[PDB]
């Protein structure tokens, strides 16, 4: 026991990395969300259709404790170029003289 | 003899704000969104 | 008509026989007033399968125009009228809209009309 | 890690959410969401007269401590035995969330 | 048995973890699917064949 | 004395629809669908 | 020689190199690269018609 305790990877030093890790996580999810509702935003300019939905919330689910919120953010991500991918279309041009 | 067992509780999920509009075109902040997402994944990882 | 420029007899047999077009441009040699742009559709009239937007072009100066910004050959996206089989039997439309009426004169002043039409040979 | 910003604000939900993963690494505590009910429980005892609010701002201090270490130490201590406490009966998360 | 039940990765945590990246997966087949047959269709035209 | 043995049933395969077509040349949709079936792959390592 | 890289076609004729556009940073090989100076064949030009 008194090995275990004396340890480099003691209980403290696992404590005190989740903590950290835990963090940055929080803050990290936060900035990712944003990133992913701007990207959004410029999609639906884009397309010129604001109805479109793809970000609908709840990837941080507590029952999970916020862990694989990612995997949802990507799913929604591959929705959104699929969408993309399938309605674009190549516009014709005009210029005119004033 | 004596026993036990667990117990869950309700449990609730983040919400959404209004969006804002960036400069960039679609497909550049897709990439960028994707690689912030890829390393949101790695931390999640870590964690477990 | 597509099929009647007999574009497939300008070569030999041999070469390839897969002909599918690559661009087509167009140009219109009439008297064009200052200040004043030309308003013209071409159109694809064919049966066969295409993408989204890539069946039409529109004409504004009418100076070997290609209906685009600018043209680059190695665009990741196809070009209009890209793999239209040159022995297809459709028929490339070009239609003068609002010409009875405003464009009147620019098309009394009209010459005739010139295709160039760049395709690939395999 | 923190802000005078969340300091002054007065959704005190949001700023045990912000403080809970550094209680829990030093507490060792399973996750943090036992330490942001920790947290919860001690701001109601409010121990020395110090709410959330007032510890953060007590940390957000260069150092400017004539007798305020006494409440910051006594927060601590009554956090600490909160929490050894909830350890000892091996309390269960949605019991003390409840 | 009792700190094992109440232990932060326990049974519900796996198992809702688990559940969820099934779903996901799921969707992502569907999606992935689409992307190939795509593909596979521009690869058809561009050879012509 | 008891025994046990495991059983097993019949099961399917997915199935294939008609394609659609895109805008971009070939090899822009090649790397685009070789990015998501990495990620797929990933994904069912971690369900593993 | 590569698959296409042995022959060009002529259309215009001023200074023509049988290309849209010539790109000498091509990832391509060009027409009739990699020919020895040196060699015994011959170049054909052909009018037909």
């Amino acid at each position: 026991l008194e090995l275990l305790q004396r340890k480099f990877t003691n209980k403290a030093l696992y404590s005190w990395m989740r903590g950290k890790l835990s963090a940055i996580y929080y803050q990290f999810f936060d900035l990712t969300q944003s990133f992913c509702l701007m990207a959004q935003e410029a999609l639906r300019r884009e397309l010129t259709d604001n109805g479109v939905t793809f970000i609908r919330g709840g990837a941080w689910n507590g029952t999970t404790a916020g862990l694989m919120a990612g995997e949802t953010l990507l799913l929604n991500l591959a929705e959104m170029e699929k969408v993309w991918l399938e309605r674009d279309e190549r516009a014709l041009e005009v210029t005119r003289t004033v | 003899a004596l026993l036990t067992s667990m117990v869950q509780a309700s449990q609730g999920g983040s919400a959404v704000l209004p969006g804002t509009l960036s400069l960039y075109r679609f497909p550049v902040m897709l990439e960028r969104t994707r690689n912030l997402v890829a390393q949101l994944t790695q931390f999640g990882t870590s964690l477990l | 008509r597509l099929s009647d420029l007999k574009i497939f007899s300008d070569y030999p047999e041999s070469l390839g026989n897969t002909r599918q077009l690559k661009q087509v441009s167009v140009t219109l040699p009439a008297l064009v007033g200052p200040y004043e742009d030309i308003r013209a559709v071409l159109n694809y009239g064919g049966s066969i399968v295409m993408p989204r937007g890539c069946s039409a072009i529109a004409l504004s100066h009418g100076v070997n125009d290609s209906g685009q910004f600018m043209l680059d050959f190695n665009d990741s996206r196809y070009l209009p009228f890209e793999g239209i089989s040159v022995n297809d039997s459709g028929s490339l439309t070009l239609s003068f809209p609002d010409a009875t009426d405003r464009q009147k004169a620019l098309l009394e002043s009209l010459s005739d009309i010139i295709l160039h039409i760049r395709y690939t040979i395999r | 890690s923190i802000s005078e910003d969340m300091a002054q604000s007065h959704n005190r939900e949001l700023q045990a959410e912000i403080l809970a993963p550094f209680i829990a690494a030093t507490l060792h505590l399973a996750s943090p969401d036992m330490a942001r009910y920790i947290l919860l429980w001690t701001d109601n005892l409010r121990p020395g007269g110090l709410d959330i609010a007032g510890f953060m701002t007590l940390v957000l201090k260069e150092s400017l401590n004539a007798n305020e270490t006494t409440q910051l130490v006594q927060f601590c201590h009554v956090m600490a035995q909160l929490s050894l406490s909830v350890q000892t009966l091996r309390l269960s998360e949605a019991e003390l969330s409840v």
